[PDB]
């Protein structure tokens, strides 16, 4: 008997334990939206005696917890289920709960919905049901248990017109189930009446799971009252049994100078509303106020990039052996082809990555114009050295690397790439210079250094000493002295034609519409539409005086194109007294009604509220 | 995921030219180079070449100066051996490995040995 | 060019002892030259040790190599007999030429 | 050193409402106002100097 | 232990990322490349434990 009736005002409860008095504290939290959706869903098995086969307990989803509540007799509803699938593949809960006792544990049952249901087990005939559970009938690797005290306080009241309506609000963040709770048996009867009432915790314990699905234990022992039907689309029908969603939405809260939750608004329903919260009182004057700024989305992306094919040679670079000494290595340039960045460190990770201004994940997708690869061998204690500022032996007579560099630094062991017996002499380095090395340059030559005052004239005698020293690996020497193969990936980020982007497919250029673009690497939201500019054959980007694009050379066809901002404005409502009526008139600021604001989409429009046929 | 496959036995008289075909997919042809040897019964294997993907940069040993000219075609994805001036005694099987010790550009030798060879043919 | 110098003649062990192999050169091989693979009999070489001690193919617990400079070896320990294979040794910094090898047979 | 909260300030009586599960006042400043005895359940005061 | 200590155990293959304090324990083969393996642990279905 699922039936669909109006929840109206419903659900708040405390959010913290501090007590307050006086204050119109506001929260930003999961709650139940005003004026929603209730629906009664009804597990149905009860007929005569016979089995009456009914394909009924639909899996329900857990979404963002479920308001929970009920007018139950004493036990019909027992328990409930939390976990996917229930079986040997994922993590699986159990939550019965006894007269007064909680028996919540964790296991891994692949079946547990066994109880032997009896014919005879209709409550008209008996009632009792005990230890109608069969579960866990299966166990793996099952160990964490757990026992506490009931969290439903099982009390009678004494009649069915005030019968307890018992509320739950269930919801798993971040672990820490919260079981928020409250029972109340004022109601004479009637579903859902117009009221307030707050509801306070009781217990919240770590577990620690995507649970995903939600199902009530019914006594498959001793059920009644649930008559076979197949209601829907907004009808009635008897089922002691609801079910509601919360969603994350920003409440304003008052609290009673006792220290009682008295009333709340949500500032998501009413442009009315939405005054009411920007503004901390619950009556507004006659006159304008500003609330929000709505703002067209966009719809698509699309990537165009030029049609170059070629895969750069990243593979010769690295993988080599015939590399110099550190005070002449040598440099290479990235000629116009697409480079894969995913065999750098998605495979072989032998030392870090050392990125010091793009990070490794964001690679493959922003574009460079060119790229220089430099090779060297070190010593391993002197892999410190290459940073920015950094003083050392080489950092100034050997390597210099400037304050801004930008890109990755590769360094590898190469305890088998380089080790001699006899030691290797074909590896130097500058040990006497007369001033400190300026960034990327050689200061490669042959001379003897001149020290004092002793004018040599390739005498190489007393305070004449060679600057490059044969540096004279060891082959089983430890680590610091062990060879380490660097190399240096040196980008730049200069407004020219790019040259070697990413692999990504380009997809094609649509217009007129509010879309995503991303033009060699210029990335922003806007309309393209046509442009009567008259760029120059080498000209490539568009400008006004603010350093913001405004014209766009299509890449792959030669064509200019114009960039304009999406429809911007602001939001203002207009309402009388509050105290003499309710009504408002929306004004959009500075937007023309064709443009957008006639109809409101699928979010494609900020405020929340759209109550008008617009 | 390396997939590396030979064609089928092959007899060809003296004074012609042996050409035989060894295709590779699974991997990018232009990361590294393919170097053919050849294996004979009783003894090992030898230097008899290293062919690159864009260019006809090789390094070919000493031993076969004038003769060894093999080809790669990228759009087929096949190492094309086209040994010419046959000798009377050649028969022996060919493995078209996918090398790791020569570099393609500038000719510096790379690390190691073969990692994974051809299924072989026996001529 | 240098041609490999091979005198392991014959492994004639039975499964479960030690073996060692040796790939002494002629002059000089420098470290970073290495190579070793298994032929086994009516099938393809693979790659087993590129270097000192590194793995290509698996590699469970059975081919090791150590050395430096001059000396080079390879050490099996608690062989077993289903590959029974060719163990052939190579150099690359000096040309190119692989080694004599050496036949592993059974030993019945 | 109510559990914490280290300060100084006039301790003395109160006629706040605390519920069972209430532990902590406040005002709007976030600063503490109201405190309950750990060891005897009684609702006190805060007071500055 | 002289023959290695092999009782301890971690994962190696697993398909996202992990949320912290969250434990993903399960006995099944891993979908590599672009053969699903039903329980066959051959090829491109490798055993994440
Ligand atoms: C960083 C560096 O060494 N820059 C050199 C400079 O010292 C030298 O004076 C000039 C030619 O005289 O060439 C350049
Ligand atoms: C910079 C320079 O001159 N480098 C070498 C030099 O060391 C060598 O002596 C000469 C011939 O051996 O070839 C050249
Ligand atoms: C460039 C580079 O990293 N080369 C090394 C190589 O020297 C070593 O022999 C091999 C281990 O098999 O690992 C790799
Ligand atoms: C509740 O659901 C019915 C159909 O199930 C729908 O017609 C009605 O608009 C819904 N109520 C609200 C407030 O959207
Ligand atoms: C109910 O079950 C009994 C026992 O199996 C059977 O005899 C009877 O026919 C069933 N009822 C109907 C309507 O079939
Ligand atoms: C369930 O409750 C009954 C009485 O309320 C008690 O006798 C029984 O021991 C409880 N179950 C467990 C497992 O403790
Ligand atoms: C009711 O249940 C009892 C067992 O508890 C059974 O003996 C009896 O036959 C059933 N029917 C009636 C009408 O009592
Ligand atoms: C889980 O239980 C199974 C039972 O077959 C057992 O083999 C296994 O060792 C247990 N532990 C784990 C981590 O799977
Ligand atoms: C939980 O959700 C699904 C279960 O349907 C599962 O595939 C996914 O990997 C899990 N994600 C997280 C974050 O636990
Ligand atoms: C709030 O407190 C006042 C005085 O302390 C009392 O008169 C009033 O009844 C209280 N409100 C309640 C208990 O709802
Ligand atoms: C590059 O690709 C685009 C795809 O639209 C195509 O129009 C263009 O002609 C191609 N290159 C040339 C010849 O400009
Ligand atoms: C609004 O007007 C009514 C008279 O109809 C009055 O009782 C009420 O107090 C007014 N609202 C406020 C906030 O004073
Ligand atoms: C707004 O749209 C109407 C519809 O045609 C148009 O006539 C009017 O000029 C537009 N407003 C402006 C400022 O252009
Ligand atoms: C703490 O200990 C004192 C002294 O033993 C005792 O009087 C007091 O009752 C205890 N606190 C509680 C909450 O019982």
């Amino acid at each position: 008997t699922q039936s669909y009736t109006n929840s109206f005002t419903r659900g708040v409860y405390y959010p913290d334990k501090v007590f307050r008095s006086s204050v119109l504290h506001s929260t930003q939290d999961l709650f139940l939206p005003f004026f929603s959706n209730v629906t009664w869903f009804h597990a149905i098995h009860v007929s005569g005696t016979n089995g009456t086969k009914r394909f009924d307990n639909p899996v329900l989803p857990f979404n963002d917890g479920v308001y929970f509540a009920s007018t139950e007799k004493s036990n019909i509803i027992r328990g409930w289920i939390f976990g996917t699938t229930l079986d040997s593949k994922t993590q699986s809960l159990l939550i019965v709960n006894n007269a007064t006792n909680v028996v919540i544990k964790v296991c891994e049952f692949q079946f547990c919905n066994d109880p032997f249901l009896d014919v005879y087990y209709h409550e008209n005939n008996k009632s009792r049901m005990e230890s109608e559970l069969r579960v866990y009938s299966s166990a793996n690797n099952c160990t964490f248990e757990y026992v506490s005290q009931p969290f439903l306080m099982d009390l009678e009241g004494k009649q069915g017109n005030f019968k307890n309506l018992r509320e739950f609000v269930f919801k798993n963040i971040d672990g820490y189930f919260k079981i928020y709770s409250k029972h109340t048996p004022v109601n004479l009867g009637r579903d859902l009446p117009q009221g307030f009432s707050a509801l306070e915790p009781l217990v919240d314990l770590p577990i620690g799971i995507n649970i995903t699905r939600f199902q009530t234990l019914l006594a498959l022992h001793r059920s009644y009252l649930t008559p076979g039907d197949s209601s829907s689309s907004w009808t009635a029908g008897a089922a002691a049994y609801y079910v509601g969603y919360l969603q994350p939405r920003t409440f304003l809260l008052k609290y009673n100078e006792n220290g009682t939750i008295t009333d709340a608004v949500d500032c998501a329903l009413d442009p009315l509303s939405e005054t009411k919260c920007t503004l901390k009182s619950f009556t507004v004057e006659k006159g304008i106020y500003q609330t929000s700024n709505f703002r067209v989305q966009p719809t698509e992306s699309i990537v165009r990039f030029p049609n170059i094919t070629n895969l750069c040679p990243f593979h010769e670079v690295f993988n080599a052996t015939r590399f110099a000494s550190v005070y002449a290595w040598n440099r290479k340039r990235i000629s116009n082809c697409v480079a894969d960045y995913s065999v750098l460190y998605n495979f072989a990770p032998f030392f870090a990555f050392k990125c010091y201004g793009v990070s490794p994940t964001k690679l493959n997708d922003l574009c460079f114009t060119n790229v220089y690869a430099d090779s060297f061998v070190i010593r391993g204690n002197e892999v410190s050295q290459i940073a920015p500022g950094q003083t050392g032996n080489i950092a100034d007579y050997n390597y210099k690397l400037p304050d801004d560099f930008t890109g990755c630094v590769i360094a590898w062991n190469s305890n088998k790439l380089d080790s001699k017996v006899s030691g290797n002499y074909n590896y130097l380095y500058r040990l006497f210079r007369k001033s400190k090395l300026k960034p990327f340059e050689r200061d490669i030559s042959t001379e003897i250094y001149q020290a004092g005052n002793k004018p040599c004239n390739g005498v190489a005698g007393f305070n004449c000493y060679f600057p490059l020293q044969s540096y004279g690996f060891r082959p089983t020497y430890g680590v610091g002295h062990q060879p380490y193969r660097v190399v240096v990936l040196s980008f730049e980020l200069l407004h020219a034609p790019a040259t070697v982007c990413g692999p990504k497919k380009s997809t094609n250029l649509v217009k007129n519409k509010c879309v995503n673009f991303n033009f060699n690497g210029l990335t922003g939201t806007g309309v393209l539409t046509e442009s009567n500019k008259k760029f120059l054959p080498f000209q490539q980007f568009g400008r006004d005086i603010a350093d913001t694009t405004d014209a766009v050379r299509d890449p792959q066809t030669l064509e200019i194109l114009d960039i304009t901002p999406c429809s911007f404005g602001g939001v203002s409502v207009i309402t009388p007294g509050t105290n003499t009526s309710n009504q408002v008139a929306v004004l959009y600021q500075g937007v023309n009604c064709t443009e957008v604001p006639v109809a409101i989409h699928a979010d494609q429009l900020t405020p929340t509220w759209r109550v008008y046929s617009t | 995921q390396v997939q590396l496959v030979q064609s089928g036995a092959e007899v060809k008289k003296p004074g012609a030219s042996v050409k035989v075909s060894c295709k590779a997919s699974g991997y990018p042809f232009t990361s590294y180079g393919i170097s053919w040897v050849r294996q004979a019964p009783g003894q090992g294997l030898e230097w008899m070449g290293w062919i690159s993907t864009y260019n006809g940069n090789t390094n070919y040993a000493q031993k076969f100066q004038g003769r060894v000219t093999m080809t790669t075609d990228t759009s087929t994805t096949t190492g094309y051996m086209e040994l010419r001036r046959l000798r009377s005694d050649d028969t022996a099987v060919y493995y078209c490995a996918r090398d790791y010790t020569r570099g393609a550009w500038f000719g510096e030798s790379l690390i190691g040995g073969f990692d994974n060879w051809g299924q072989g043919t026996l001529v | 060019e240098i041609v490999l110098t091979q005198s392991p003649g014959t492994l004639s062990l039975s499964p479960g002892e030690r073996a060692t192999l040796s790939c002494r050169a002629s002059q000089t091989v420098s470290s970073t030259s290495l190579a070793w693979y298994q032929q086994k009999p009516g099938q393809a070489p693979r790659l087993l040790i590129y270097g000192a001690s590194s793995r290509a193919t698996g590699i469970p617990d059975r081919f090791s190599g150590s050395g430096s400079g001059t000396d080079f070896t390879l050490t099996i320990s608690r062989l077993e007999p289903e590959d029974f294979a060719v163990y052939y040794c190579q150099q690359h910094d000096t040309s190119l030429t692989f080694g004599g090898g050496t036949k592993v047979e059974i030993k019945r």
